[PDB]
């Protein structure tokens, strides 16, 4: 959720966290969820803040109105972010990584956002089963598991999550092929 | 029916969205009645078998 | 209570939405047969056995 506050004069709509606090002169015009729930991406902070500003007036921010009197010129309007970013995963895991026994796969993830202190940690679901064990050790960026056997095939989760709560998720298939046993 | 269809591209693609990424198609129309003589327009109301 | 309606100061006031589903069916494979011997053929009774 983020909380936009909107001016009258210089035309700012601060777009400050949920937990915020609205600057002086700005009226508050409404809340928005960044990482959009049933579309993640193809939505940007600038699509929410224009239709918060589709029912304000121009006449006034607050008392809100609509068409012939709403705030639809974005071009005078500043949004000046001032709220924790998303936790954008800029590279993901390989959907599916094929090797044979003896080989090594280095799975690996950048995260670029949220809170300061980021958290690492991986899970590992068997190749017919449904519950996720958690991989020991670990805690860390990039998974590296050599000499890699029949044994260790399956699907290997990251779950990044920040000093907030904001965990983004990937996953990675490895089929390690070999003589059957 | 008025429908007015703008194709992504070099047509909906103003200031505030530079790139020409969106679509729509309204359909508008005006429609009127004028009930002349109403007292030949009867209606029955009664339940229906389920 | 759903009627869609416009006022004459503009719109973006009635958007839809839209869904389809999808339909599939599978193929399959059939056969038999039989074997014979010459002879059943060029010997018994009947000259149209085959």
């Amino acid at each position: 959720e983020l909380k936009v506050a909107f001016n009258k004069d210089t035309y700012v709509a601060t777009v400050l966290d949920a937990s915020g606090s609205v600057p002086s002169g700005s009226v508050n015009v409404g809340t928005f969820f960044h990482p959009d729930e049933t579309y993640p991406d193809s939505y940007v902070i600038y699509h929410g803040v224009r239709e918060l500003l589709y029912k304000r007036s121009e006449v006034d921010p607050a008392q809100p109105g609509f068409w012939p009197e709403n705030i639809t010129n974005m071009q005078a309007v500043t949004i000046d972010n001032k709220a924790t970013a998303r936790l954008v995963l800029n590279t993901s895991l390989p959907r599916v990584v094929s090797t044979i026994e003896g080989g090594k796969v280095t799975l690996s993830v950048v995260a670029l956002g949220g809170k300061a202190p980021l958290k690492y940690k991986w899970e590992f679901r068997a190749p017919n089963a449904s519950t996720w064990t958690a991989v020991s050790g670990q805690t860390t960026a990039n998974l590296v598991l050599d000499n890699i056997d029949a044994d260790k095939a399956g699907e290997y989760k990251v779950t990044v999550t920040d000093a907030a709560g904001t965990s983004v998720d990937s996953t990675a298939l490895v089929a390690v092929g070999a003589y059957p046993p | 029916f008025n429908v007015m269809t703008k194709m992504p591209g070099k047509e909906t693609a103003d200031r505030n969205d530079p790139y020409g990424e969106t679509g729509f198609s309204s359909i508008k129309w005006y429609y009127g009645i004028l009930v002349k003589r109403p007292e030949r327009i009867a209606v029955m109301k009664a339940v229906a078998p389920l | 209570s759903k009627l869609p309606l416009l006022t004459e100061n503009g719109g973006r006031v009635n958007r839809v939405g839209f869904t389809r589903l999808s339909r599939e069916g599978s193929i399959h494979k059939f056969g038999f047969f039989y074997e014979f011997t010459q002879e059943s053929l060029d010997f018994d009774s009947d000259d149209q056995l085959k």
